[PDB]
């Protein structure tokens, strides 16, 4: 094309091998990422005039009509600049006003600016209410900018990279020519009419240039202004264009799309305008479906698995669907085309439904334009003030329309008091939940264990990086030295700073005075360039400890999370697919603001009285967690009040109390507007915090228990529904997880319940929420919808605008990070676009052209002025990115279901291998020697040329600056460690199991004698483990960039031409692919929406394998031979360490050593010695000590069954004998098996039956080779 | 038609412990790795007579 004429001719080069024209070579990898950087910006826009196209989409000129900030902020009380509502009370993003006056000149770059340091020196120094007012202003506006990864000016440059020469037809036959053009996407067109306004001689200035400082705006000429909603513009209509393109969207969806951008960038207020219809376009398609008269189609026949705590699921077969099975709830188009009236988008909506009606059955096209209706949504992420977002959203409190009477408690011992017996609301039931799980705890002997105790105070430093040091107010009861720890350059965080300090001062001589203003939010100082955040004081966690334990009783019995890292994959994924299938229909409960729905008004107050009563079984007299037993104030008797001794286990509920009532200090300290600080009490919970969260779960299946069983049984009017009523069962009919949950209706009038049954049932269960203030989001909309991921008839909808191309959200001002980051950056792009499925080879043209610029790094020293590295092309091939082409073969035939590592790189040495010997026979001279697994051909001379060695050893490099004090110089390093460590080693009973590890170890591991020095995890790596992890978020010294520069042109510089121990011994194991494997499912099912026969690699996967995970012996590992460790250390670090040495023949007393170094008792590390073995461990679990391993690609499949009775490690007909794994098949074909799956998942089409063919050396030579490798570990 | 994968689907069902350092399975495959290269040989004993 003339698009493909007017790129850069080494940026032509590139796209020639995005084709697969050519192979890429590192040289053009090299050239055309070069040709980027050096590139200005405001060239791409120019490469979208060199195409002549037209499609009907007009920009409005009514975009730049802007309102002025000035009048869209303002002053409010404490002094804090925030934005006064306009309109709507929720008014709160960026207005969309013109940035031109708050900017000066840039000294660099004279067509772009910054902000003027006037408005700048004086707004920090002076309270103004113009130039405060303004750098709030700006900040926000750059920061609404900066959430994009890179800029958008370089994701249309990689679209247009893509689509300047079309794919060529591999041999694979379900390949198409796509049906997208370029000239007929009104997305592109949108943006090249927005242009036209942005240039003054045919240059086309971008209104923004995102710096990874922040975002640098464009000065207006005179006569004309740059207004803000121009860049979130661009950037929704390039995250709509590549998505499009990707979703192999139709042109006029993408008109229906973007008639709403430029409506809302019309409309003031671009953000707040996106908001408002944030749920039109899955409400157009997605919650209402098949309405109409004629409906058929396939759906899948999952069961549920019938002991139904065990939440297990089968796929059984297919279902054949009818006017009976669609749904029987009222569609949303009704309430949905009011609100597209009132912003007069009407005919969005009448687009739509006049494509969905096209859709009557539910077939693989069906479900694809509920994605790509979906994908219309814009995912940006919306920044408003931390400050704004913390004053009307962590503000609301609830409206309790049944207050317990104060009639209704008794007298208080203590703080807290009991709720009498008299009221019987669902308070009740509350209370007397939360009172007998809190009576299985003071009964559970699990406490009072060293390890137990040290694994919960691991539970607060690990998971949450902390807010505040309140030990420098906590010195007003007691006096400290404080150490600032100046003399160690940790950061003076949460994690590190408190918990060290902590080992000093025992807990009731300070439990007594924690309630604290600066409680959390920021690091010990009013002003710092943070955002205000969620977590607070250690101290004050471990005061709200046994709040947790009681919350986990409740979700022990009922929410099985196995704490395991695929229980989305596992749990989710099977229920949302059980759900929505035509036997039975659901509502998907959804609590909104449960957080600030949890009061001391209302619960805070029950759950304090219900645990004070449920601790007083056990023993009175008995401390917990260095918290005593203490004298109480008993005033329940009016006639006999008196002092009675209670527990460590209620002093702390005494405490709690105090501090539930007086409420949660949020001091926000943001960056972005000028100065604004103060810190203000909430009855809001933290978010994210998982621990924490738990309550909410806690109370979810709880409360909802009360309504299936007693308050809609009685309450309801209908006499038909109380049939349905009556034998719902939270343990069959219910599954919660946070403040969302499904609600599932009983199999006998599941899909045949009427829908004025279910309205009635509904309007009670919003009245139901009333009664506590929780406000039920409740959706009948016959979908399933539990942790953000949906369903339609069986079939999962990945939601493609929840993981944007663009969009990356930053909570911070600047991203605050070097260069090389990206590149982890760019492989969670890549898998977001694999898991939510798009257009593979697509989307693998995309992710090369992505990669490609994060290949090249400039780093600025006012030292050394010059700066430049370059990733060799393979890097991204270890990481996970599969090749578009080999030279030697026909290009896309790697799937992206291709493993990352050595196991991926052993699956394209494989397959290629053949071309290999070929041509390394000819051209090349032999080899001198002889080579194990390529003969005499000179195949790593060859390897060599291409890169191989040189991106397998540049990805294997680190990409993080290491911190530059070490313990070798005269540093006091063990300052703030060495109290860590007395804070994790409390007990002298844990501390004398570890001593014994390590000298029962280091004994071990020169008489044994197999290694020396190697790493095993002890509990004194986890104070190194911890130390650590609060000095990653520290910005590094230009000294320690610079070496991890160096080390980097080193690292690829380097001769060294071999692969790893590993790999060199994976290649002796030749693979090979029979016939496809006979199907899981029916191809006619959709299983996972996008996966069409045009999608054809995904099809086959969801297909060949299944996306229900089939528990069988294996189920991937949710064991994990530990139940329980101290956090910091990998479990997947420990099976792999006992796996090993049950292998190597070790004597028990190494296995005791191990596990006494993570901290289990004598009486412990017997127990799991002895339990662990070789052939009752898992086949997953066993590939894991030689770092095989499931990667994330194939989580969402059904690999259980394929790698257990379809991969070979022996077919005896087929391989040589050679390959027996005579007396090591129990731990040899694990890893056989396994590497047969690494190349089945990597070669696209369907998934063949997998044979070991060959191995170089005897199966015996490997046995022995993988042993001498396991001995060096 | 002479189908050759009978006969050896016939031998590598046949069940044997791997411990042994003799394979028969593997001998006998071994006998009938080229397969005679060809099958006219069959065809040249029956125009022989």
């Amino acid at each position: 094309e003339e698009l493909f004429n007017a790129l850069p001719q080494p940026l032509q080069q590139l796209s020639l091998a995005l084709a697969g024209e050519i192979p890429l070579t590192d040289h053009i990898f090299e050239q055309a990422a070069s040709t980027w950087h050096v590139q200005p910006r405001s060239l791409t826009y120019k490469l979208l005039d060199h195409i002549p196209f037209a499609t009907p989409v007009v920009v409005p000129p009514s975009i730049y009509h802007s309102l002025d900030w000035s009048k869209c902020f303002a002053v409010n009380q404490d002094r804090v600049e925030r934005i006064p509502t306009i309109d709507n009370p929720d008014d709160v993003y960026v207005p969309n006003s013109d940035i031109g006056p708050l900017l000066t000149s840039l000294h660099t770059i004279p067509d772009y600016g910054f902000l003027h340091p006037t408005i700048e020196n004086d707004a920090t120094t002076l309270r103004a209410e113009r130039a405060r007012c303004a750098s709030t202003f700006y900040k926000i506006a750059s920061s609404q900018a900066r959430q994009v990864k890179l800029d958008p000016i370089r994701m249309l440059g990689f679209l247009l990279l893509v689509q300047a020469r079309p794919r060529v037809p591999s041999g694979l036959v379900t390949d198409q020519p796509t049906r997208r053009d370029p000239t007929l996407s009104p997305a592109l067109h949108a943006i090249w009419q927005v242009m036209q306004y942005y240039k003054v001689a045919g240059v086309y200035y971008a209104p923004a240039l995102v710096v990874p400082s922040g975002a640098i705006w464009w000065i207006p000429p005179p006569g004309k202004r740059n207004v803000v909603s121009v860049q979130y513009l661009l950037t929704d209509l390039i995250s709509l264009a590549i998505l499009a393109h990707m979703t192999d969207m139709s042109p006029t969806l993408e008109l229906t799309g973007v008639l709403m951008y430029l409506r809302a960038a019309s409309s003031h207020s671009y953000a707040y305008t996106l908001l408002q219809m944030k749920s039109v376009f899955p409400a157009l398609s997605l919650r209402s479906m098949y309405r109409n008269k004629g409906f058929g189609g396939k759906a899948p026949a999952i069961e549920w698995t019938e002991p139904r705590s065990k939440y297990k699921f089968r796929w059984t077969g297919v279902t054949q669907l009818h006017d009976g099975l669609r749904p029987r709830s009222p569609s949303m188009d009704v309430p949905t085309l009011e609100t597209l009236a009132k912003y007069e988008l009407v005919d969005i909506g009448h687009t739509i439904i006049r494509e969905r009606n096209a859709h009557p059955q539910h077939n693989h096209d069906s479900v694809r334009f509920v994605r790509d209706v979906m994908a219309l949504t814009s995912g940006m992420y919306l920044v408003r003030q931390p400050t704004m977002s913390v004053l009307r959203e962590y503000s609301q409190v609830p409206d309790i329309k049944d207050p317990i009477p104060p009639s209704a408690w008794t007298g208080p011992i203590g703080n807290v008091r009991y709720l009498l017996p008299s009221v019987q609301g669902p308070a009740r039931h509350l209370y007397d939940t939360w009172r007998a799980a809190a009576r299985q705890i003071a009964q559970d002997p699990q406490w009072h264990d060293p390890l137990n105790q040290a694994i919960m105070r691991a539970q607060y430093v690990t998971a949450r990086g902390g807010s505040s040091a309140s030990l420098k107010f906590a010195l007003k009861v007691t006096g400290i030295v404080l150490p600032e720890y100046d003399d160690s350059k940790v950061k003076k965080s949460s994690k590190i700073y408190q918990a060290a300090q902590i080992a000093r001062i025992a807990f009731m001589l300070l439990i007594a005075a924690i309630h604290a203003e600066v409680t959390m939010g920021i690091r010990n100082q009013v002003q710092r360039r943070a955002r205000s955040i969620m977590p607070l004081n250690v101290i004050q966690q471990a005061i709200s400890a046994p709040h947790t334990l009681v919350a986990n009783y409740i979700n022990k019995h009922m929410n099985l999370s196995t704490t395991s890292g695929s229980v989305v994959t596992d749990k989710v994924i099977p229920l949302i697919l059980y759900a929505s299938t035509p036997p039975n229909t659901v509502v998907n409960v959804d609590i909104k603001a449960c957080d600030a729905s949890i009061t001391y008004n209302y619960f805070l107050s029950v759950i304090c009285g219900a645990m004070h009563e449920g601790f007083e079984v056990g023993n009175a007299d008995a401390a917990f967690m260095g918290v005593p037993s203490t004298i109480v104030s008993d005033r329940r008797s009016p006639v006999a009040p008196y002092s009675r001794p209670i527990s460590g286990l209620q002093t702390m509920v005494q405490h709690l109390a105090d501090l539930y009532a007086a409420g949660f200090r949020y001091s926000v300290s943001d960056a972005f507007s000028s100065g604004n600080k103060f810190s203000f009490p909430t009855s809001t919970f933290p978010s994210g915090s998982t621990a924490t969260s738990t309550e909410h779960t806690a109370n979810n299946s709880t409360m909802m228990e009360y309504f299936l069983n007693v308050h809609a049984p009685s309450h309801v009017k209908s006499a038909s529904l109380k049939r349905i009523l009556t034998d719902m069962t939270i343990q069959r009919n219910y599954v919660c997880q946070g403040d969302d949950g499904i609600l599932l209706l009983p199999h006998e009038a599941a899909s045949k319940i009427s829908a004025d049954d279910m309205n009635e049932l509904l309007t009670c269960l919003r009245d139901y929420g009333q009664l506590f203030g929780w406000n039920y989001d409740i959706d009948w909309s016959d979908t399933a919808e539990y942790l953000k991921l949906y369903a339609l008839m069986g079939c999962r909808i990945p939601n493609t605008s929840r993981h944007p191309p663009v969009g990356k959200e930053y909570a911070a001002p600047q991203t605050d990070e070097i260069w090389p980051s990206l590149i982890d950056i760019v492989i969670g792009h890549h898998l977001n676009g694999v898991t939510d499925v798009l257009n593979w080879r697509e989307w693998l043209r995309f992710s090369w052209a992505f990669a490609c610029y994060s290949s090249r790094g400039g780093y600025t020293n006012p030292r050394g002025q010059s700066f430049s590295a370059q990733y060799p092309w393979w890097t991204f091939v270890y990481l996970g990115i599969p090749p578009i082409l080999l030279p030697g073969q026909t290009p896309f035939i790697h799937s992206c279901y291709m493993p990352p590592g050595d196991q991926g790189m052993f699956s394209i040495l494989n397959g290629w291998r053949d071309w290999l010997i070929s041509h390394a026979s000819t051209t090349l001279p032999p080899l001198r020697h002889n080579h194990p697994v390529w003969g005499l051909s000179d195949v790593p001379s060859l390897l060599s040329q291409f890169g191989v060695y040189a991106g397998y050893h540049a990805a294997q490099h680190y990409r993080r600056p290491k911190p530059a004090p070490e313990t070798a110089s005269s540093d006091s390093i063990n300052q703030i460690t060495s109290d860590l460590t007395e804070y994790l080693f409390y007990d002298s009973a844990l501390k004398a199991r570890v001593m014994k590890g390590r000298y029962n170890w280091e004994r071990l591991s020169s008489s044994l004698s197999l290694n020396v020095g190697s790493r095993v995890p002890s509990l004194f790596d986890v104070p190194g483990k911890w130390v650590a992890a609060g000095r990653d978020a520290e910005k590094p010294p230009p000294s320690s960039v610079e070496d991890m520069f160096t080390s980097l042109n080193r690292c690829i510089r380097r001769p060294t031409h071999s692969f790893s121990r590993l790999l060199e011994l994976y290649l002796r194991v030749h693979v090979a692919l029979g016939e496809s494997i006979p199907l899981a499912i029916d191809p006619d099912v959709p299983q996972v929406a996008g996966a069409d026969p045009a999608n054809d690699d995904h099809w086959f996967k969801y297909t060949c394998l299944g996306d229900i995970p089939s528990a069988t012996r294996n189920y991937f590992g949710e064991s994990l031979f530990v139940g329980r460790v101290v956090s910091g250390l990998d479990v997947e670090a420990v099976d792999a360490t006992l796996l090993r040495l049950k292998i190597l023949g070790a004597p028990p007393e190494a296995f005791i050593a191990v596990l006494n170094g993570i901290g289990m008792s004598d009486s412990e590390a017997h127990q799991i010695a002895g339990r662990i073995s070789l052939a009752n461990a898992q086949l997953v679990q066993i590939a894991r000590v030689v770092h095989l391993s499931i990667p994330s690609s194939w989580m969402t499949l059904n690999t259980g069954p394929y790698i257990h009775h379809h991969a070979y490690d022996f077919k005896p007909g087929i391989t040589q004998p050679s390959a027996k794994s005579r007396d090591k098949s129990i731990w040899m074909s694990p890893i056989l098996k396994l590497l047969c799956t690494s190349y089945a998942m990597t070669v696209a089409g369907p998934v063949r039956t997998s044979i070991v063919t060959e191995i170089d050396g005897s199966a015996a030579a490997l046995s022995g080779n993988l042993r001498v490798w396991m001995r060096d570990v | 038609v002479l189908d050759p994968t009978v006969l050896t689907n016939a031998i590598t069902t046949i069940s044997e412990s791997t411990t042994q350092t003799i394979s028969p399975i593997s001998e006998i495959l071994r006998l009938l790795q080229p397969m005679g290269n060809d099958y006219a040989a069959f065809w040249k004993c029956i125009a022989s007579w």
